[PDB]
RNA sequence: AAGCAGCUUUACAGAUCAAUGGCGGAGGGAGGUCAACAUCAAGAACUGUGGGCCUUUUAUUGCCUAUAGAACUUAUAACGAACAUGGUUCUUGCCUUUUACCAGAACCAUCCGGGUGUUGUCUCCAUAAACAGGUAAAGCUGUCCGUUACUGUGGGCUUGCCAUUUUUUGG
């Protein structure tokens, strides 16, 4: 049976086996985001520049934050 | 596989007797003294049993002389097997008969060729050994199959014709055949054989 | 022929043929179901030549004249039961044959050779295939 | 002991278990009632005489059929197994008990001198190596290498 | 899952000369075409599906293998309704958007 | 031997019974990826994959590299070493003897 | 790879014409549609010799090691690069019962053959091979016989070559 279509045997059945092929077939969510990359960038900023103390970058951090806050209402 | 210990074969253990002897001498010559001593044999065969309106003709055709009783065909039936060996007697005889139609001058060797790749494509129809042994079949369709295959190859530029002799493989399917039947034809003719002189157990 | 690791899961479409009776003649032997009215196409058109009798009928009766059966031919031969059932010699006989279905039904168990035909009753309902043009 | 062979008149020889009483396998190669059976001691065989007239080997490394012992006159009721010998002893309903070489399928010995039917045969080591017994009351002694009831 | 025997494919297709070697290392992952949510996309059943319908194709049968679906009906996707938008604002805005 | 033992049919090759009458959730259309319908030279070819349940299968030969054989059928004209019509071009002090000679420098012929 | 030194060889010129010692010899080569005996389906799998270790008395099993050999087929596993047949049992077909069958399986076999080793015989061609002991077999051994064991010509190569830190031209 090629293609799993014809007998098991020619004998048997009596006929030829001749098997063949058939021819018929969020805004605030944003804003919180934008304060959140800001204060990252800010962060960033304090590493790369006199800042190994946390205090500094930390207050200028909140003051980032702040300054965001009021910007958004 | 084959037997390991068979150091016994037929011919190796007949050279071995002060009966047999050893000769060199055409195959012709061996072809038609199997034919004459084959014809011999069944027609002995058949007059010991005492059949002797059972005319076998030298082509080894068994035919009635007259028309018979019921008794005259009950001894007249044989089996499988003296019937077998007629058949094989006769495809033997039609190897042979062309061999000496070539060697008498009469036909061409290439009409040889092309008159024994007609024998051994047409043991069906020339000889008659599908009745008596009918798996004769599978190397008689072996035979037919490799004349498909050989008239094609043959005859790529030349078309439908005679004229087609290359009959190794045929005659290849038909030695193979005989290599099985040697030892059955053995078993049957020793028991025919033995019923004919010892007798029924 | 189709899939049969698919023919007993979905409808497979008839995506392949095997030969039936294959002959070295190319024969193109006619098949009987060719030459028999399928049972729908037997019944719709039953359904329309008994509305055209049951008309015709009452036209008749309208008309006061005796409905002889030169008119109806043409569909003489169509329908289940047969037109040609209306106009056959015993039909004063047959009205008052009623059970005949179940008669003949049971005739398997009282008769060694049944027809196979246990089923119609070509005095009640006529032939109901024609097999002369096959 | 994991299990025992029960042939029955039904032709099929069931292998039961000891232990369980379950079915393992049945072996119905006879085709009329399988009157004995005898599994070898020291061959991995099972030899079944029924009343088809055949003394069948059963390989059971196979479970098949491989030899068929003719040559029995009439029905065979029993076999003996020679324990310590390569032959198998049938008798039945013919009067005379076959010895079988187990290799060549061969009646190697008959036993001549029961009247009737001989009904239970049993093999010992030891001469008298076939201690059979008929319908004719007589429960003979039997010499293997002279054929003569001792 | 479209090279199913690629490899035998070109050897009997070029009759034992052409040789394929299909591999998986230098890890690409491409956008099978259709839509998952596609409901109305079209399933073949024996043949395979079409393009534009492959994706929903690809979800559903694999879904009937690990036994998430319940049944073998278009049904039983994966919808954003049975996870957690369960309240009838979300659903209705979600349908409405 | 795969064709045989899995009552299945290659197109040049022969036909035979099927060596085990087989018959009858988890494999249903159901639970089917259909793409790559499955030729039975599959089957033949990787007969413990594309078969559900083979058994009495012998494990096919795999191929060969591939031969690249230069045939050299022009009519005895080309040498038995030289550059086929079909082969791709390819697109890329110290001081010794004078009488010190390559490895078989005594004949000139390349080939014979 | 020219040569020289060295080693070996045969044709030798040579010392004894001894007692030595190597090599070779102590009844040939090619074969043959010659046969006889082994042997050829497997822990990938084989034997020789020797030691040692285990039974309740060291016997037939079975291992660990040491070395010398394994011819013949074997991996897309098999003596055969080819391929028949028969038996039993099961399952199909043809069916009208059996033989004869369809055609698959399983387990077995039977035939045409084949390889290798040894022995022997046969054919063709040749020709100190002397004496003594045995086995299943041979210069196996003892006595013994040629070139000859101490130089040179002629061939072959298993070698080396054609002072300035680590070897051979000075602490
Ligand atoms: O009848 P066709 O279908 O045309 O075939 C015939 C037929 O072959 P088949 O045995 O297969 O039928 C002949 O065989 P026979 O009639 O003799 O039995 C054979 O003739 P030969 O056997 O004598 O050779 C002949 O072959 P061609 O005529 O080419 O020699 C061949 O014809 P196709 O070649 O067309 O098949």
């Amino acid at each position: 049976s090629y293609n799993g279509i014809g007998l098991k045997s020619a004998k048997g059945s009596s006929t030829s086996g001749h098997v063949q092929r058939s021819l018929a077939s969020i805004e605030t969510h944003m804003e919180k985001r934008e304060i959140e990359v800001q204060v990252s960038e800010l962060r960033d900023r304090l590493e790369e520049e006199e800042t190994l103390s946390e205090e500094q970058i930390d207050k200028k951090c909140e003051a980032l934050r702040a300054k965001l806050t009021n910007e958004w209402q | 596989l084959p037997t390991n210990h068979n150091k016994t074969k037929l011919l190796k253990s007949l050279k071995n007797t002060k009966y047999f002897q050893q000769t060199t001498i055409d195959w012709v010559e061996a072809g038609l003294q199997l034919c004459r001593q084959g014809h011999n044999m069944l027609n002995l065969l058949i007059h010991r049993k005492g059949l002797t309106y059972l005319h076998l003709d030298y082509n080894f055709n068994l035919k009635p002389t007259k028309t018979l009783t019921t008794k005259e065909r009950k001894k007249s039936r044989l089996g499988n097997s003296f019937h077998l060996m007629r058949e094989l007697l006769k495809m033997m005889k039609l190897i042979v008969d062309t061999h000496v139609q070539f060697r008498l001058g009469n036909v061409d060797a290439f009409q040889l060729a092309d008159g024994i790749h007609y024998i051994l494509n047409h043991i069906g129809q020339l000889t008659g050994i599908y009745r008596y042994k009918y798996k004769v079949m599978h190397q008689i369709r072996a035979c037919k199959d490799l004349k498909h295959i050989i008239y094609y190859k043959f005859n790529k530029n030349l078309g439908k014709g005679p004229g087609c002799g290359f009959w190794q493989p045929a005659w290849r399917v038909w030695l193979n055949f005989l290599r099985g039947t040697i030892p059955l034809l053995e078993r049957y003719i020793g028991n025919l054989i033995t019923r004919q002189f010892e007798g029924r157990s | 022929a189709s899939d049969l690791s698919w023919s007993k899961q979905t409808d497979t479409g008839i995506t392949h043929f095997r030969a039936g009776m294959t002959h070295e003649d190319e024969k193109l032997i006619p098949t009987i179901f060719r030459y028999i009215t399928t049972w729908e196409n037997e019944f719709l058109d039953s359904q329309r030549v008994w509305a055209e009798y049951a008309t015709k009928r009452q036209e008749a009766i309208q008309q006061n004249r005796r409905l002889a059966f030169e008119e109806l031919e043409g569909s003489w031969d169509r329908g289940i039961p047969r037109i040609s059932t209306l106009f056959q010699r015993d039909r004063h006989t047959l009205a008052y044959d009623r059970g005949h279905r179940i008669r003949r039904e049971f005739k398997q168990y009282s008769l060694e050779r049944n027809s196979p035909f246990w089923w119609t009753n070509s005095h009640h309902d006529g032939k109901l295939w024609n097999l002369n043009a096959y | 002991n994991e299990w025992f062979i029960t042939g029955s008149n039904d032709t099929t020889m069931k292998v039961w278990d000891l232990a369980t009483g379950k079915l393992k396998t049945t072996l119905a190669g006879h085709v009329m009632t399988v009157r004995d059976v005898a599994v070898s001691d020291r061959h991995p065989y099972l030899f079944s005489v029924s009343e088809d007239k055949t003394v069948k080997c059963w390989d059971l490394e196979k479970n098949q059929i491989i030899r068929d012992y003719y040559g029995h006159l009439s029905g065979v009721r029993t076999v003996s197994i020679h324990p310590t010998l390569d032959l198998i002893a049938t008798a039945g309903r013919d009067s005379v008990i076959k010895l079988w070489d187990m290799r060549t399928r061969i009646p190697v010995i008959t036993l001549v001198g029961h009247k009737g039917p001989i009904n239970q045969v049993q093999c010992t080591p030891v001469d008298p190596q076939v201690v059979s017994s008929s319908t004719d009351a007589t429960v003979r002694l039997w010499d293997v290498v002279a054929g003569k009831t001792m | 899952i479209e090279s199913a025997g690629f490899e035998t494919d070109l050897r009997l297709s070029t009759n034992g000369l052409g040789m394929c070697q299909l591999y998986f290392w230098h890890k690409i992952w491409r956008k099978v075409p259709g839509d998952v949510l596609d409901k109305d996309a079209f399933i073949p059943k024996l043949k395979p599906a079409p393009i534009n319908s492959l994706s929903r194709d690809f979800v559903m049968k694999t879904r009937r293998r690990k036994g998430i679906s319940t049944g073998g009906f278009m049904s039983n996707d994966g919808p954003t309704l049975e996870k957690y938008i369960s309240a009838e604002l979300y659903a209705q805005l979600r349908e409405n958007g | 031997f795969n064709g045989k033992a899995l009552n299945n049919a290659i197109p040049g090759g022969p036909k035979f019974e099927p060596l085990y009458p087989r018959e009858e959730e988890f494999n249903s259309i159901d639970r089917v990826i259909f793409r790559v319908p499955i030729r039975s030279e599959y089957k033949v070819a990787f007969p413990h994959l594309y078969n559900s349940r083979p058994r009495s299968v012998r494990i096919p030969w795999y191929n060969n590299p591939v031969s690249c054989i230069i045939q050299n059928d022009e009519e005895y004209d080309t040498p038995a070493l030289f550059f086929d019509p079909s082969l791709n071009p390819i697109p890329h002090d110290f001081t010794l003897p004078e009488d010190f000679a390559p490895l078989l420098a005594e004949e000139e012929e390349l080939i014979l």
